[PDB]
């Protein structure tokens, strides 16, 4: 039985995490008391992978929340799905980060990670078979960052080999809302490329302009962000809990995606998107989702494929459909965009098809893309880290709390050798002389 | 940036002659030939390398690489690189048995030694040879292990912690809290090292009891310092020769336990791909800017895959001399092993035969 | 007395098997439960044939064969569908994770504490019968549980049960199809035991099923159903012999000694003629000779190369139905005066028949049309180098800068392995090039 641990740290973590519960738990028939009203038996063939029994035969989601403040916790308990959880998971303290990276990590943290641990450590026991773990954090500079990548060090030193995931929303130019994004964004890329195995980069400029372009909406929320992550959080773990003609276990993307170590940042994307209004003049079918699927409009970091090319991609469809469309549509998506895709690797299209589609599409799909153009992400907060690193102008605050300046060299350094490797392979050629 | 590799062939130990051992490794110039035991007749594989070295037989005048034609072809040269202020890093690689201690450190009596007391002696030999009233030598010494991607103490008698990596901006890559004992003759050296392989971790096996577990450094450091009469001293030129005891490759059929076993094989495992990759396009870079010329702007080495490679930034490229040896077993018994080792050997720029 | 034992591992394996179960108890009169009411209604005859199941005391009839995984979600299929009543409980299934497209974990790092099992459990089934003849391990190469533990597994068996032949039907990755990114590097790894282990290993291609569907069948959006029922009915047509009365039987040594020249070309080509569908079964007569010179077209063959581009040495025809050896014998005289059909100068026997009463049975909601004849032509040929040279190339492009080794040498293997396999295939493909030459 692979089932997998949750956690999630901050504000926009907690909210990510409490609408994919709400997600799940939608697709499991599980109702808010915690007990099945589903339809089919296959919701309880691995209902373990994410839950754990309780005498009643209720379920209980197999989360840990974490957060320094109390309102984040207030809010998701006082919320739809707020009593599902378990309350002796609820750990916080009561003294907020205030948007610094080094309060988050080594001095109010430092008191939480052994609760936090001693948590992790119950609910890991009970498992028949440990897979991974999941931890969703912003890399604003609150709670997110700091305890996140502590949480990631600390699980890491215990459980060296099974599979780590987090789902992260990288700082963006033109949306903003803290002054001193790009300090947290380094020191937090830091960590994750250090420990982490999968990294899913998201941008908030990205899904406002999927609300804005390819929804239609006119006046987006949070809540439309957080439903687009947890609808391609809930599509990566799709083959753990139903069945399907090809299985896509999370090792077995690990092993797909990810060449060589450190080149483990993936670029989401879900399909289809109709906007409510184009639903009746669409023909939703292999070749539609595969042609919205390698758009750049569709893609949620912000980032232009045409400005780089892909290293690896993967598809993993859900519901009844031919597998000779979709190999096809994969070569020719290979055949007709060549100029965007590595040349050394044969072919870079992983493949995945599941039976059990989402609730009210016949078929869906979910994109992980491995591109250069990422590049283009992590540069920017580069130039930023400049900006404010030429003259120490904050740093005067994390000083204070016993963070050396030679740290961010060292962040920085990293950040830049992870750039140079992307680029490594991204000219189309390489020979002559 | 230069890569040479070199290869050697051991004499028969008591536990071979005592049984019915032959040889099989076969050597010509730099052409180095294996044959199956248990499958002849089917064609000795062959490979080419920098350098092949038989000590096998005895001093049989004719084609015996005797320890001190290696000093001279290897650690000679690179400690005058090492005086003339850049950086040097030797490995030591084979399985156990392979006699890469031979070679290394060799017998104790002095006559027929290894390459780490010819060059230490040497080494102090120059030092109080040139030292007039002017020019001052320093030379410290440290002694680090890597296991499971953590850096362990050998000479602190602490508990066996994990010290932290950092990155001085000017100074790259280094140890915090490493310990560090200055040295004056080759004596305080060799007991220190006899300190530290008693203070190394190793775990038995199902090949041997003793079997090693870890990677291992130690770190030479060199200091000049002029003493013109003007205002200054003027610190000069601050080389640093490395040392590195490097675990053998591991196969789960062999080493069959569950549990730390397996974990500590495929970090050593990992460890040494990424080692031989780096130095594959060391030696690759090196080769074209000498014959080539294309900077290549600086294409980029994957530096930072792990601990071993990542310590050693300074000495193993940008300007520098960089060599290894690989032992090999004679007898059939070990023909798998030896096979391995040569597989390993034909990285760092393999080259053409037949 | 014909006994014959089927391992399936991996998805591919498991649901190539749960067609061919599908067959074997429509062909049978066995319905899934595993209960059979000829034997009881008529109270004689032996329809409950050895060459795959065991009868117990009540009537019922187990099945032999063991479904190896290390994914529960393909096995709790069979062990909740249809024909869960029909196997015993024992299905060997790994409380694990899976192969991860990972030979290494495949082999010995996973694939170890379970091996006994499987062992134990063939160990029990082959003590069950009297007169074993060979095994039929169905693999699929490209993932790692397929190599991994078919390697494993070939290797303890042929330690343990040297003397039985072992054959294998595998799945060969296409030459521009493919569903990982990790293939080359399985099936580089496969090579160094599916040779020497394996007795007559088979190979099939999915972008070559597909273009038969598409092109006879007229299917345009075919699945996985349909090719893993055409590879059901080609083991069917092999194993035909063993079971139902015919003229001019074949046995499994027969098959190995007429296809079989030298040890290491034991890997021949399967093809069906008959492939059609329905509305096409008018309109045609599909007599012996349309049928043997449909066997030889290039675009019925289910791997995508050509057999212009070799010369012929070794054919087995293997027909079932309607036949006789009158129209047989004129049949191969018809092929034998075609120029384009090269044979070797060193085989001028050139073609082997076996003729069998049992027609081909249809399963319901299949595609493939009733007829009264069928054919299954397996062919020793040189042509087959071409569909590994080109996956040699495609290992090329990714070992000139190890990409994705990292993860194997993780499980405990060497980075000399891979050029150990390469050497290999090297070594095969040259012995075939050896072969065809003309002699002097
Ligand atoms: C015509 C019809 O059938 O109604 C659809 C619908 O109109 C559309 C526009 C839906 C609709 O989605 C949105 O409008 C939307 C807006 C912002 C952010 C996210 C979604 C829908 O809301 C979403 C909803 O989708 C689901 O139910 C999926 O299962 C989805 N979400 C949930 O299950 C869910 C559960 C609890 C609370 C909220 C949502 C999902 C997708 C992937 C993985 C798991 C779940 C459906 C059927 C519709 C509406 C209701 C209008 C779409 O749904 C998705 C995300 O697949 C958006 O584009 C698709 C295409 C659909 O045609
Ligand atoms: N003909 C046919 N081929 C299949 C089927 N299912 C998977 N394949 C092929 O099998 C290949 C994967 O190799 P497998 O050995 O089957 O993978 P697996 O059985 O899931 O084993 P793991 O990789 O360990 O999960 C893919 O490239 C597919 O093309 C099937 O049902 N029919
Ligand atoms: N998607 C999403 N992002 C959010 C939300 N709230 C804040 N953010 C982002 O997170 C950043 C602030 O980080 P925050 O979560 O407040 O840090 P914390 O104090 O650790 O919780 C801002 O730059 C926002 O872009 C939310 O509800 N949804
Ligand atoms: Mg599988």
């Amino acid at each position: 039985m692979r089932e997998i641990v949750h956690i999630q740290a901050g504000q926009c973590g907690n909210q990510i995490g409490a609408k994919f519960w709400e997600v799940i738990s939608d697709e499991h028939g599980i109702d808010p008391t915690g007990s099945y009203h589903g339809d089919s038996d296959l919701q309880l063939e691995r209902i373990n992978v994410y839950y754990n029994e309780a005498t009643g035969n209720k379920y209980v989601p197999r989360a840990i929340l974490v957060d320094l403040e109390p309102g984040t916790m207030d809010s998701v308990r006082s919320g739809p799905f707020g009593q599902i959880f378990r309350p002796d998971n609820f750990v916080f303290g009561q003294s907020g980060a205030g948007n610094n990276w080094a309060k988050g990590h080594y001095t109010e943290g430092a008191e939480l990670v052994d609760s936090v641990l001693d948590v992790v450590r119950k609910e890991s026991e009970s498992c028949d078979c440990l897979q991974g773990f999941q931890l969703t954090h912003s890399l604003g500079g609150g709670t997110g960052s700091g305890m996140g990548t502590l949480l990631i060090s600390k699980i890491r030193e215990e459980y060296p080999d099974r599979i780590m995931n987090t789902f992260s929303v990288m700082p963006s130019p033109k949306v903003s809302d803290t002054v001193v994004e790009p300090y947290n964004a380094t020191l937090s890329v830091h960590q994750l490329v250090e420990n982490t195995d999968e990294t899913y980069c998201i941008d908030n400029e990205a899904l406002y302009d999927i609300c804005f372009r390819t929804l239609k909406l006119t006046t987006p929320t949070y809540g439309d962000l957080n439903h687009l992550v947890s609808a391609t959080m809930s599509g990566v773990t799709t083959c753990l809990r139903f069945p399907g003609q090809l299985n896509a276990d999370l090792r077995k993307l690990a092993v797909n995606m990810v060449p060589f170590p450190r080149l483990h940042f993936f670029m989401p994307g879900f399909a289809p998107l109709t906007s409510r209004g184009s639903q009746q003049y669409r023909a939703l079918t292999v070749p539609e989702l595969t042609q919205q699927m390698f758009d750049s409009k569709n893609m949620m970091a912000a980032c232009d494929p045409r400005h780089g090319r892909y290293l690896t991609v993967a598809a993993i469809f859900r519901g009844r459909m031919s597998m000779k469309e979709v190999d096809e549509q994969m070569l020719n998506v290979q055949n007709k965009n060549s100029s965007y895709f590595v040349e050394w690797i044969p072919n870079n299209v992983k493949t995945a098809v599941c039976d059990i589609p989402p609730r009210g599409l016949k078929m869906s799909a979910t994109f992980i893309g491995n591109s250069t153009a990422i590049q283009e992400l992590f540069k920017r907060i580069s130039e930023q880290f400049t900006a404010m690193f030429r003259r120490k102008a904050f740093l005067h605050w994390y000083t204070g709390e016993g963070m050396d300046e030679m740290e961010f060299t060292e962040a920085e350094s990293n950040m830049n050798d992870l750039v140079s490797e992307y680029q490594q392979y991204q000219d189309a050629t390489a020979d002559e002389q | 940036a230069s890569v040479k590799v070199a290869v050697r062939v051991r004499p028969f130990n008591s536990r071979e002659m005592s049984r019915d051992s032959k040889c099989i490794i076969q050597m010509s110039g730099s052409t180095t030939t294996i044959v199956n035991p248990k499958q002849p007749k089917e064609t000795p594989k062959s490979f080419s390398f920098d350098y092949s070295y038989w000590s096998h037989t005895s001093p049989e005048d004719i084609n015996y690489a005797s320890q001190k034609q290696v000093y001279r072809d290897i650690g000679e040269e690179m400690l005058q690189h090492a005086f003339e202020g850049y950086n040097v890093c030797i490995f030591a690689y084979g399985q156990t048995g392979a006699g890469k201690s031979y070679t290394m450190m060799g017998k104790q009596e002095k006559d027929q030694q290894g390459i780490i007391p010819q060059l230490c002696e040497d080494l102090f030999s120059r030092i109080n040879d040139t030292t007039n009233d002017n020019m001052s030598y320093s030379v410290e010494v440290s002694y680090m292990e890597i296991y499971c991607e953590r850096v362990r103490d050998l000479l602190n008698p602490k508990n066996k912690g994990n010290l932290r990596v950092r990155e001085h901006p000017l100074l790259g890559p280094y140890v915090e809290d490493l310990s560090k004992l200055a040295v004056t003759s080759y004596n305080d050296i060799q007991d220190l090292m006899d300190s530290g392989n008693k203070a190394r971790t190793v775990a038995a096996t199902n090949m041997n009891e003793t079997s090693s577990r870890s990677h291992a450094v130690f770190n030479i450091i060199f200091t000049q310092k002029r003493h013109d009469a003007e205002t200054n001293i003027t610190t000069e030129k601050v080389s640093k020769i490395s040392l590195v005891d490097l675990a053998g490759s591991e196969r789960a059929d062999s080493t069959g336990a569950k549990g730390t076993r397996l974990k500590e094989g495929a970090n050593i495992n990992k460890s040494l791909t990424t080692l031989g990759k780096v130095i594959s396009a060391l030696a690759e870079m090196d080769s074209g800017p000498n014959k080539n010329k294309k900077k290549k702007k600086t294409d980029f080495i994957p530096y930072r895959d792990s601990v071993l490679t990542w310590l050693l930034r300074e000495n193993l490229g940008g300007n520098s001399r960089t060599a290894m040896v690989a032992a090999l077993s004679p007898a059939d018994i070990n023909y798998d092993e030896t096979l391995s080792t040569l597989r390993y050997a034909d990285r760092a720029k393999q080259i053409r035969c037949n | 007395m014909r006994e014959c034992i089927s391992i399936h591992v991996g998805q591919a394996g498991v649901q190539i098997g749960n067609a061919c179960w599908e067959l074997y108890c429509l062909e049978h009169g066995i319905q899934p439960d595993g209960q059979m009411p000829s034997d009881k209604t008529i109270g004689g005859g032996d329809d409950s044939f050895n060459t795959f199941f065991s009868e117990t005391g009540a009537g019922k009839h187990v099945p032999r064969a063991v479904f190896v995984d290390l994914e529960p979600t393909v096995i709790d299929e069979v062990r909740t569908g249809t024909y869960r009543q029909l196997f015993h409980p024992e299905q060997l299934i790994t409380g694990k994770e899976d192969a991860a497209n990972n030979y290494a974990r495949g082999h010995y790092t996973i694939g170890k504490e379970i091996i006994d099992l499987v062992l134990d459990r063939i160990r029990k089934l082959a003590d069950q019968c009297t007169g074993l003849q060979g095994f039929l391990v169905f693999h699929s190469f490209g993932g790692g549980t397929g190599s991994g533990f078919t390697s494993l597994l070939m290797e303890r068996l042929s330690v343990d049960y040297g003397k039985k032949s072992k054959l294998e039907f595998s799945i060969y990755p296409a030459p521009q199809v493919s569903t990982a990114v990790v293939e080359p590097y399985n099936s580089i790894l496969t090579t160094h035991t599916t040779l020497e282990h394996s007795d007559c290993a088979f190979m099939v291609d999915n972008e070559a099923i597909y273009d038969i569907c598409r092109r006879n069948l007229d299917i345009e959006r075919p699945t996985y159903t349909n090719l893993n029922r055409l590879i059901s009915q080609i083991v069917s047509s092999i194993t035909a012999s063993l079971r139902f009365d015919g003229a001019l039987n074949v046995d499994l040594t027969e098959f190995q000694t007429n296809l079989v020249p030298y040890p290491r070309i034991h890997f021949p080509l399967a093809t069906y003629a008959p492939v059609i569908s329905a509305e096409k079964a008018y309109h045609e007569q599909l007599s012996v000779a349309e049928i043997t010179n449909a066997c030889f077209e290039p675009a019925n063959q289910m791997v995508k190369c050509d057999p212009r581009h070799g010369k012929y040495m070794a054919c087995c025809l293997l027909y079932r139905g309607d036949v006789v050896p009158k129209d047989v014998n004129a049949a191969i005289a018809t092929i034998k005066t075609k120029r384009s059909i090269q044979f070797v100068d060193w085989c001028p026997t050139g073609f082997k028949v076996g003729i069998n009463y049992q027609p081909p049975t249809v399963v319901p909601g299949g595609d493939l049309a009733k007829v009264q004849r069928a054919v299954c032509m397996l062919s020793n040929t040189t042509a087959i180098a071409e569909a590994w040279a080109r996956l040699d190339h495609k290992f090329d492009l990714m070992y000139a800068k190890r990409a994705f080794v990292h993860w194997y040498v993780g499980e405990g293997m060497e980075e000399g392995e891979f050029s150990e396999a390469r050497e290999d295939m090297a070594a095969l493909e040259k012995d075939y090039e050896e072969v065809g030459v003309d002699s002097v």
